[PDB]
């Protein structure tokens, strides 16, 4: 739907080159707005790139900077129990204090808080809610505390809060240079991820699945057009604390569920996932889908013993025309038996006893990489020249063996080819089991008889 | 337990003494099926302050570095100099016993 | 002997007696399921006492309530086969009734105003299978038996936790069933401190003031009184001898006329020897004796009435002069010890903040729930419902009776509620070990863990659904109408069952029954785990619960469990054990009476067992005297020693009671290592049922329970005559010592032929017998998939060496030979299916035809004119078994291929192929197609063919079990028109209609003619009203997930040989994988000129620890060579006689085996039938513990005209020489698992790539690549191959214009590398974005 | 919320107490709230209350039959045709997640197993390329004149 979650004015159109309706398609129009709906056509890729923005109402605090150790009280200078009791609208909090009864940064109860407003009112300046701290971020100056603490850290060396003090002065130091106005910890917009991360798909059985990113963001967007429905509305102050409480819950949940408060879950009871957890720990993407990633151009088996030569490995003759389909593809138009792609394709799925001359040739002068779960020391992978053999298991020089700690009992082992010019030129100058006859950690030989 | 397998395989067992036994055979398998993690997070952690643990230079030119000596200290010889300079670059100009060689 | 047994008598070498015969193995899973289908009136169990716990429930005014009278379980809708077939779950209705009492509160007890009365359903439960699993939409599911820590009071300790005392702080410890829990903690500083539900500690005096405790009662029950008295001049006091043990004498003690002990002096047990012998007990004592001492009484002065001393208070000198002046010689103390009284009590009032009930009930409730303000009643509430509501706290019988005991307690019955002095007491205990009085128990010993079955788990999820009523009743009652609110009208069942089916199949233990063989199906319905909802997780698994308890003999085999991280979660009970009433394991024990070891069986539980002292099965008995030895090792207090012939109380059954029944079946087990065996017995589950099945020679005597413990072969109900056979259907005629005085009491027995499993492999049953021979009553009649004769038949077995070969066994690797293949001795056959989901696109429905575009005809040979394939059609990989052609969208045309359909003028219209194909590398045959059509759609020409024949089948059935039930029931019909007279020259001339208008006579005959008419009738409505039904249901619409059309099933009976890189195992944990193929002329051979057709390396022998291998291969070589001797004189035929000689001379070869059989009870043809089944080689059996020595071996060999000692020189396959050494040659029985190798091999070019990340996807059933992990990236880094690593994690999964590129340029044989950003890279910085934390890349 | 509308709609004039008036807006604001909220794909409150209509015809099935409800026995108590039925059916489908724990362990989320079904193979770009080519040596065969309008056209 239009300004929805997905509104492919603000993200970009479900289909490549595919306006809503279809009053501009076909590259006719390059990149023309359909004043029908108003959608940019372009590509569908924008869809992964363009992100947009929630606009809340009441600013709301960020949760890593408030429950990390803090960040938030730390530059403060006040206790976390308390910044807790003033976000939940519970302790008033002194931004100014005209006259000298009162003083900057105190702790607040409402009925403390009575006396007060029938002693001065207008002449001090106290309220309540996270835009306090925000307001109190604004007020604060850090180059008066620079050339304030520094010179009073000096007076008195004590030695237990000698570190507390040289945090302070290091945390506005780098504020100095950082150009970061620490005005910018409280949140009043949020940045959406873009729909393509945070996918609904259908299913085939007319089902669909989406991420819980999805659910938090409807949840903080509900609650959002609530508090602005409640503000022209007049409420009374008891229901938009109650308001603002569950914004921020909402937004603390999803940044991260289980930090703050009671994890949020869905409709399984399980804990849903937010965006912070995407990333952290085994399962975040550092570990899961940067470092340790799936590969293309590879396969595994079986491992066997073989007769063969130090440098031969055992390839079993099916998952090579797998493996070298690309270059299979590649050579046979160079020999000139396919005309075209297609039927390249489709001798190759014949089975073809030309594929087999043209595989010989392939093959040979083109290492490939063997690899067995788990790798512990660089001997765990090391290239290897194929040998076709019509079998179904990977055959293993004996020899290797003990490096790779792999006994013929059932064991698998993973097989990578290397691409590029570069890669096959690697394998063979450094990763050759030839090469490798000393082991890394001493220099006792590796290839021993077992 | 004071009371040993006095049997052996080819002999068999008793049906008490293959409960004994079988006490070493859990125990002995318990940790290769729990310690591997240990050893895992152990190399992970050591990967990590090995980063940038690069050769730069051929020679900084450093001045003099660290002694050496065999472990003849509580018991007998068990890495000789023999074995724990094979592979080491000196520091300074070392000297046969025969002085000024 | 049985009947079958004389076709094939198993030698045994059991030397020792077998008493009592092995239970049935699968009695944990249907007697636990008894008690949760019967009813029960007066006992409490199962659903009665699910709905009498709950029942009766009334309104919150009071005005009504609901009665629960009586249930009873509905008919199942479908049989097991349907249910499988449809793939709904197998399940009855529940039908229960209930009555409505209802007042009217005008009336002061006006309880006749309205009853409302009717039978409700509510929830679905599924039934129980003959074979003990369930069937869970139509899959073949299971629930495994939890090991959990049986509710009660325990107590633990600690070693080493501080650090900065070194004291061992001990705790105890409330389980309850359901409910809350209770903790009690000491301290460091000695105090005690209470953790409701693991919160915050609380000092164990609040609790007490929340029970109406005053200090004064709270340390009366805790301590003792000490009396101090004042003679108007000196103090004075009651000394107890036995209180000042050891400790030293403050003032100068004296007595009557004698002074003891001296000031500054230890007070010997002499001198309390003396305080007893003179008695004296009144002793003056110092001021500055009782300066110490807490006060255990208030005082006031009666004058004025004012507080004088507070009690727990420690009083000083003038505080004794207080109330010496206010007159009071009555004074009475704390008793205090620092060795066996500490004032822990005491000191933890120090520290309770509370002085009353009120101020306690306000701390617990801030301590329950805090920030909430506490209230009067909202406290007092909280803490009832915490422990003393009978709704939310329960501890079951066994946990009452665990509570009691535990305390030393005569009662075994109780209230699930706990009271004040059951805490009091669990104090007081608790106290007496901290002081050390007392011991402490242990976790993980078995009498402290309880075995939880299925009956009980789905019980407690019965409950919660009757809660779950409780929210919905509770609420009409107080709303709803009171005169025509009918009881269905308010009921609902939808919750009942989500979470009948939420445990059934959605839970941890309710899993996919492992379905390779009989023996792993009844492993794994006798299997014990210690995981799931209440239980351990193996990330919070230590050791103890790992660790092989000493109580596990006899209960719980120790190396009958998984290897992987739940070494010791995963455990399997042993053959012997059973479960107590509460569900404890205890195992059979024969008694030992003054010497005499009488055979009546008594069972011990894991408690009781270390009472008595147990002797093993290894006593020599004396024929019903005494044993062979005067010291007897037996075993007692979880320890063994030696002991005289009257020490011993109980005797261990039989040697097979310590290990499983899967560990069970490994012979000589005594000569081979834990380790081995450990993964052997788990190993022997993964075979895999081949073509033929074949007998394992050396077995073990359990096989033949085994198979038929199993269920899955055609046992023989009754005894009777084999009447008619077929391949499919055994029908039996009962003799007439079993009939029913009213069925014609004939059997029949449908046998199921090739089926898929739950591994996709083979479910076939062969029939065994022949026709018109006896058969006995529990027999088998059809062997089961891996079963010959009523024996597991595993694997096989052949000609086994033991020599490296050219280094093709070099590391566990396994030589095989091409006769094995040739014989076909380990094909197998693995059957898969197929489904074709034809939905309804908003686009255009999906449809099934043979016009698909872009195929050649010569590829849709195979199908009909409907689009599906024939039966019995050979498929390939890649062919089209079923059609399906999606409806296309509209596609946008490229500038070139507009002009390729301007030139050639091929439009493609709307239609897009979505066809069912063959999955690659299958080559199998189609053995069945199953369609689904939904109500309304009309179906195509293939259903209409298939309900036809479903029609016809559905009516020749049953037609044949009329006619072979009448078979037998003519001859009542026929019969009773021949008594008192035969007409045969007029009764059976005429046919057998024209039999009842016979010769008229008196009125008795007519009296019979009218029964023999209703009888007629009978067969006239007893027949059809079942056709009409099933008639109803072939044509009948299915019920379909919505949005699909039509469902199309097919079945692929894919038949493997083995190749190069099959896992062969033996049952002596000695695993490998096939290497070579190898020619027959190739292998070595002996100068018989038999070759080896399988070698197997001798190196991993000693190394390994595993001996009982060579044992069992020598001993299969005196079988096979008995076999030999055996089918040599058969096919001379020298004499049956000379035969029946030579068979009994071998059967008596032990010294003391139990079976003594004699040949010269058969007959000729019993002893040739015998001898056929052993011309293949003679079954030889083995106890697990009771094996055959060496000397038996050695004496068979000699019977077998074979070398003593075992091995026999060969000559090579290649240049025929003889071997510096002769080679051990003989029989094992090998095995093929379930790890095959064309379901490991995979190999991804381009494919599937994922959504959210665009790497490609992992799995090979998904085609996806290998993951190319850390560790391995870090292997890379460490070589310096960077090229390599780039192309790792740039061109290969995570650049969407890279890796095309890559592709084209390679097809253009340029090995160009065009790297570029990662996409995996782009996400992390658009989330890192979306966390509103700014991130940039600086660049130039 | 829906209590502060029934605050100015509530008269004491009316001789009635106030709960009664504002138990009806403020079950209102809860049922608007649970329909047009509460759901990641909106359902208009018609639909939403034919559902629930749906389900209690069914509950009220199965309290006597005890079977399932067939559309062709729903037919008797909606009357209305029984496509209606077919498509509220097609609307229960409730989004999952991609982090269901469909395998066993934390290690086979469902994300692990969707496709990206937007893109092409690049066997389709390798023949697109080669196509391409072909076409543009083609149109070199030919005369200008022809080859230009051949590509304006």
């Amino acid at each position: 739907e239009r300004d929805g979650l997905f509104c492919a004015r603000i993200f970009g159109p479900v289909k490549d080159y595919e306006c809503l309706c279809g009053k501009y398609k076909r590259l006719k129009h390059r990149g023309v707005i359909c004043e029908k709906c108003g959608v940019e056509v372009t590509q569908t890729k924008v869809r992964r790139e363009r992100m947009g923005h929630i606009e809340l109402a009441s600013p709301t605090a960020h949760i890593w900077f408030l429950k990390s150790l803090s960040r938030i009280g730390l530059l403060l200078d006040m206790p976390l129990r308390d910044i807790e009791r003033v976000l939940y609208f519970e302790s008033y909090v002194v931004i100014e204090g005209g006259m000298t009864n009162l003083e900057r940064q105190q702790i607040l109860t409402e009925e403390q808080y009575l006396d007060a407003l029938e002693e001065f009112g207008d002449e001090f300046d106290a309220k309540m809610g996270a835009e306090a701290i925000q307001a109190l971020l604004k007020s604060m100056d850090l180059e008066q505390e620079c050339e304030q603490l520094r010179e009073e850290l000096n007076e008195t060396n004590s030695e237990t809060k000698r570190k507390k003090l040289t945090k302070r002065i290091k945390l506005l130091e780098a504020f100095v240079q950082s150009g970061n106005k620490p005005e910018w910890m409280i949140l009043t917009v949020l940045p959406v991820l873009p729909p393509d991360l945070r996918p609904l798909v259908p299913l085939d059985g007319g089902r669909f699945a989406t991420s819980d990113l999805n659910d938090l963001y409807r949840r903080v967007i509900n609650r959002n057009n609530r508090l602005k429905r409640l503000l022209d509305l007049a409420a009374p102050d008891i229901i938009v604390r109650n308001e603002k409480r569950m914004l921020q819950e909402a937004v603390d949940a999803l940044l991260d569920n289980g930090r703050r408060g009671r994890a949020i879950t869905g409709s399984n009871k399980r804990p849903l996932k937010s965006l912070a957890d995407m990333i952290k720990g085994k399962q975040g993407r550092f570990r899961q889908n940067l470092l340790g990633k799936r590969v293309d151009y590879s396969g595994r088996s079986v491992i066997t013993v073989g007769y063969l030569r130090l440098h031969q490995c055992g390839l079993p003759k099916k998952m090579a025309l797998e493996l070298f389909k690309p270059f299979i593809y590649g050579k046979l138009e160079l020999r000139g038996l396919a005309t075209t792609i297609k039927a390249a394709k489709k001798m190759v799925e014949r089975e073809e006893a030309v594929v087999w001359d043209i595989l010989d040739e392939v093959i040979r002068e083109h290492p490939v990489l063997l690899n067995r779960a788990p790798t512990l020391h660089r001997l765990g992978i090391q290239a290897f020249e194929p040998v076709l053999i019509e079998g179904k298991a990977i055959q293993l020089h004996p020899l290797v063996c003990a490096a790779y700690n792999a006994d013929f009992d059932g064991d698998q082992m993973a097989v990578h080819v290397p691409l590029t010019l570069e890669a096959q030129l690697e394998a063979r100058a450094l990763m050759m089991s030839t090469n490798n006859i000393l082991s890394p950690a001493n220099g006792e030989p590796i290839i021993v008889p077992s | 337990i004071e009371t040993p397998i006095t049997a052996n395989f080819r002999e068999g067992l008793n049906v008490l003494q293959y409960f004994i036994s079988t006490h070493g055979a859990r125990k002995g398998l318990a940790d290769t099926a729990l310690k591997t993690a240990n050893s895992g997070y152990l190399t992970r952690r050591l990967v990590d302050v090995a980063q940038d643990l690069v050769v730069t230079e051929d020679d900084c030119g450093t001045h003099e570095g660290i002694m050496m000596t065999p472990v003849i200290e509580g018991g007998d010889v068990k890495e000789p100099l023999r074995d724990r300079v094979l592979g080491r670059v000196t520091a300074e100009d070392v000297l046969k016993p025969g002085t000024a060689d | 002997y049985s009947y079958t047994e004389k076709k094939r008598i198993r030698k045994d070498f059991g030397k020792r007696p077998q008493v009592l015969d092995v239970p049935y193995l699968l009695s944990i899973q249907l007697d636990s399921f008894q008690k949760f289908i019967e009813q029960d009136p007066e006992g409490q169990y199962g659903l009665e006492a699910a709905f009498r716990s709950v029942f009766p429930i009334q309104s919150y005014s009071g005005n009504s309530e609901l009665q629960y009278v009586s249930y009873r379980l509905g008919e199942p809708v479908f049989d097991v086969q349907e249910c499988q077939i449809r793939g709904v779950t197998y399940s009855a209705p529940l039908r229960v009734k209930l009555r409505l009492v209802i007042y009217e509160r005008e009336a002061p007890e006006g309880t006749v105003k309205d009853i409302k009365e009717q039978e409700v359903y509510m929830g679905e439960i599924p039934l129980m299978t003959d074979n003990g699993t369930f069937v869970i939409n139509g899959t073949e599911r299971v629930i495994v038996s939890q090991l959990h820590r049986s509710p009660g009071v325990f107590f633990d300790s600690d070693k080493g936790k501080t650090h900065s005392s070194g004291k061992v702080l001990y705790n105890a410890r409330i389980i309850p069933y359901r409910g809350s829990w209770l903790d009690f903690e000491f301290d460091p500083k000695d105090n005690l401190f209470v953790r409701i539900d693991r919160r915050r500690k609380l000092p164990a005096t609040i609790i007490l003031r929340a029970l109406n405790y005053t200090t004064e009662q709270i340390l009366d029950l805790f301590f003792e009184k000490v009396i101090f008295e004042i003679r108007d001049n000196k103090l004075q006091m009651e000394l107890v001898p036995e209180r000042l043990r050891g400790e030293t004498a403050s003032f100068d003690i004296e007595a009557n006329g004698k002074v003891y002990v001296e000031k500054g002096r230890r007070i010997t047990a002499r001198h309390i020897r003396q305080l007893e012998k003179d008695d004296v007990k009144l002793i003056e004592v110092p001021v500055e004796y009782i300066a110490g001492k807490v006060v255990a009484k208030d005082y006031i002065d009666e004058s004025t009435g004012e507080l004088i001393c507070a009690a727990n208070m420690e009083l000083s000198l003038d505080l004794l002069a207080k109330l010496s002046q206010s007159g009071h010689k009555r004074i009475e103390t704390l008793f205090t010890n620092d060795l066996d009284h500490g004032p822990y009590i005491s000191e933890t009032l120090r520290v309770d903040p509370t002085n009353d009930r009120l101020s306690a009930l306000v701390e617990i409730y801030r301590m329950m729930r805090p920030g909430e303000p506490p209230t009067r009643e909202a406290a007092e509430s909280l803490f009832e419902n915490l422990f003393f509501s009978e709704d939310r706290y329960d501890l079951s019988a066994v946990g009452r009776m665990k509570f009691n005991r535990s305390l030393l307690r005569e009662e075994i019955e109780g209230s699930g509620i706990l009271s004040k002095d059951d805490i009091i007491d669990v104090m007081k205990k608790l106290i007496d070990i901290r002081n050390g009085k007392g011991e402490v128990d242990d976790i993980d010993h078995l009498g402290n863990r309880r075995i939880r079955s299925v009956g009980e788990m789905a019980e407690n999820q019965f409950r919660v659904g009757l809660v779950r009523v409780e929210r919905a009743v509770k609420e009409r009652l107080s709303l709803g109408d009171l005169d025509t609110l009918m009881p269905q009208d308010m009921i609902n069942a939808k919750p009942i069952s989500a979470a009948v089916k939420e445990f059934f199949g959605s839970s941890q233990l309710s899993q996919f029954m492992v379905q390779n063989n009989p023996l792993s199906e009844i492993t794994h319905k006798r299997r014990i785990s210690a995981l799931g909802p209440g239980g351990l997780t193996r990330e919070r698994a230590g050791f103890e619960v790992r660790d092989v308890h000493p109580t596990h003999y006899g209960r719980v085999c120790p190396i009958e469990t998984p290897e992987g991280p739940n070494i010791g979660l995963i455990n399997s009970l042993s053959v012997y054990a059973q479960t107590n009433e509460y569900g404890f394991l205890e195992t059979p024990y024969r008694k030992v009476t003054d010497g005499v070891v009488t055979d009546e069986i008594h069972y011990l539980s894991a408690i009781e067992e270390g009472n008595y002292v147990i002797a093993q099965a290894n006593s020599n008995l004396d024929e019903e005297g005494h044993f062979v030895e005067d010291l007897v090792t037996c075993r007692s207090k979880g320890e063994s020693s030696l002991f005289s012939r009257d020490q011993v109380d109980y005797m261990d059954v039989s040697t097979q009671q310590v290990v499983s029944v899967g560990a069970s079946l490994i012979p000589f087990l005594e000569h081979d290592d834990a380790n081995r065996a450990l993964m052997g017995a788990n190993m022997q589950r993964q075979a895999v049922p081949t073509l033929r099945a074949d007998k394992p020679l050396v077995g073990t005597g359990m096989e033949r329970a085994v198979a038929v413990d199993s269920g899955v072969t055609a046992v023989a109900k009754r005894g009777g005559v084999v009447q008619y056979v077929d391949a499919s259907r055994i029908v039996i005629k009962v003799n007439e010592d079993e009939m029913y005085p009213g069925e014609a009491g004939i059997d029949i027995y449908n046998l199921t032929k090739y089926t898929r499993s739950n591994q996709n492999t083979c479910i076939n049953q062969m029939p065994c017998v022949s026709l018109g021979e006896p058969v006995e009553r529990g027999d088998v009649l059809a062997d089961g998939p891996s079963t010959d004769l009523g024996e597991l038949a595993l694997g096989q077995n052949m000609r086994v060496a033991f020599m490296p070969w050219n280094g093709y066994n070099f590391e566990d690797s396994i030589l095989v030979s091409e006769r094995v293949v040739q014989e076909d001795r380990f094909t197998t056959i693995h059957i898969q299916e197929l489904a074709c989901v034809s939905r309804d696109t908003k686009l255009g429905p999906e449809e099934i035809t043979a016009d698909i575009p872009n195929v050649g005809e010569a590829a849709l040979s195979k199908l009909d004119e409907s689009g599906i394939v024939y039966i019995g059609a050979e498929v390939t990989g890649g062919d089209i078994l079923v059609g399906k052609v999606t409806p296309k969208g509209e596609t946008q045309l490229t500038p070139e291929e507009k002009l390729l359909r301007a030139i050639f003028g091929e439009k493609a219209s709307d239609v897009k192929d979505s066809s069912l194909r063959v999955p690659n590398g299958v080559s199998g045959t189609v053995i069945d197609v199953q369609v689904f059509t939904r109500d309304g759609v009309e179906k195509d020409k293939r259903a209409l063919e298939i309900e036809e024949m479903q029609l016809k089948q559905a009516k020749k059935d049953l037609s044949e079990e009329l006619q072979i039930l009448e078979a037998g029931l003519f001859s009542r019909i026929r019969a009773v028109l021949v008594a008192g007279g035969v007409e045969a020259e007029k009764l059976d001339k005429l046919p057998r209609d024209r039999w009842l208008e016979l010769g008229l006579t008196d009125e008795e005959k007519q009296n019979q003619l009218e029964q023999l008419a209703e009888q007629y009738d009978e067969l006239k409505h007893e027949f059809e009203k079942k056709l009409e039904a099933k008639r109803r249901k072939i044509t009948q619409g299915d019920d379909l997930a919505p949005g699909v059309l039509k469902i199309v099933k097919v079945y692929l009976a894919v038949k493997r040989r083995i190749q190069p890189g099959d896992k062969m195992a033996g049952r002596h944990g000695n695993k490998g994988v096939i290497s070579k193929i190898n020619p027959i002329e190739d292998m070595p051979y002996d100068e018989n000129g038999t070759p080896v057709d399988i070698v197997l390396n001798p190196l991993g022998v000693p190394s390994r620890m595993n001996i009982g291998q060579i044992l069992e291969t020598h001993l299969g070589m005196a079988a096979k060579g008995i076999g030999d001797k055996i089918n040599a004189m058969l096919k001379q035929q020298q004499e049956v006689a000379k035969l029946r000689e030579f068979i009994q001379r071998a059967y008596d070869l032990g010294a003391d085996v139990r079976q003594k059989v004699d040949l010269s009870t058969f007959s000729d043809e019993e002893v040739m039938r015998l001898a056929e089944n052993l011309r293949k080689g003679m079954p030889i059996a083995t106890p697990v513990f009771d094996g055959a020595k060496e000397a038996e071996i050695k004496e068979l060999l000699k019977l077998g005209d074979l070398p003593t000692s075992g091995q026999i020189r060969l000559y090579d396959g290649r240049t025929g020489e003889q071997f510096e050494r002769p080679v051990t040659v003989g029989y094992m029985y090998m095995l093929k698992l379930n790890h095959l190798v064309d379901d490991k091999m995979h190999a991804r070019s381009t494919g599937s790539y994922s959504l959210v990340t665009q790497q490609p996807l992992g799995g090979k059933a998904q085609f996806g690549g290998q993951r190319f992990g850390e560790m391995e990236v870090w292997a890379l880094e460490a070589y310096g191959a960077a090229y390599t690593l780039q192309e790792m994690l740039t061109v290969k999964s995570d650049d969407v214009n890279g890796r095309t590129k890559m592709y084209k340029n390679i097809v253009d044989g340029n090995h160009q590398m065009e790297p570029g950003m990662p996409e995996s890279f782009n996400v992390l910085l658009k989330e890192i974005r979306s966390l509103g934390i700014n991130i940039e890349l600086e660049d130039e | 919320i829906g209590l502060m509308k029934a605050v100015d709609k509530f008269e004491y004039r009316r001789g009635y107490k106030f709960s009664t008036y504002a138990t009806w807006w403020i079950r209102q604001a809860i049922t608007r709230s649970i329909a047009d909220q509460a759901r990641t794909i909106r359902i208009p409150v018609h639909m939403i209350e034919t559902i629930n209509k749906l389900n209690r015809i069914s509950r009220q099935m199965l309290q006597e039959m005890g079977r399932e409800p067939t559309p062709e026995e729903l037919a008797e108590r909606m009357l209305m045709p029984e496509d209606k039925i077919r498509k509220v059916l097609k609307i229960a489908k409730e989004p999952i997640s991609m982090e269901t724990p469909i395998g066993d362990d934390e290690d086979s989320h469902l994300g692990d197993f969707i496709e990206d079904t937007t893109l092409e193979l690049p066997l389709d770009s390798a023949t697109t390329e080669s196509l391409r080519a072909a076409t543009h040596d083609v149109l070199a065969g030919l005369t200008a004149r022809e080859a230009k309008v051949l590509r304006m056209r």
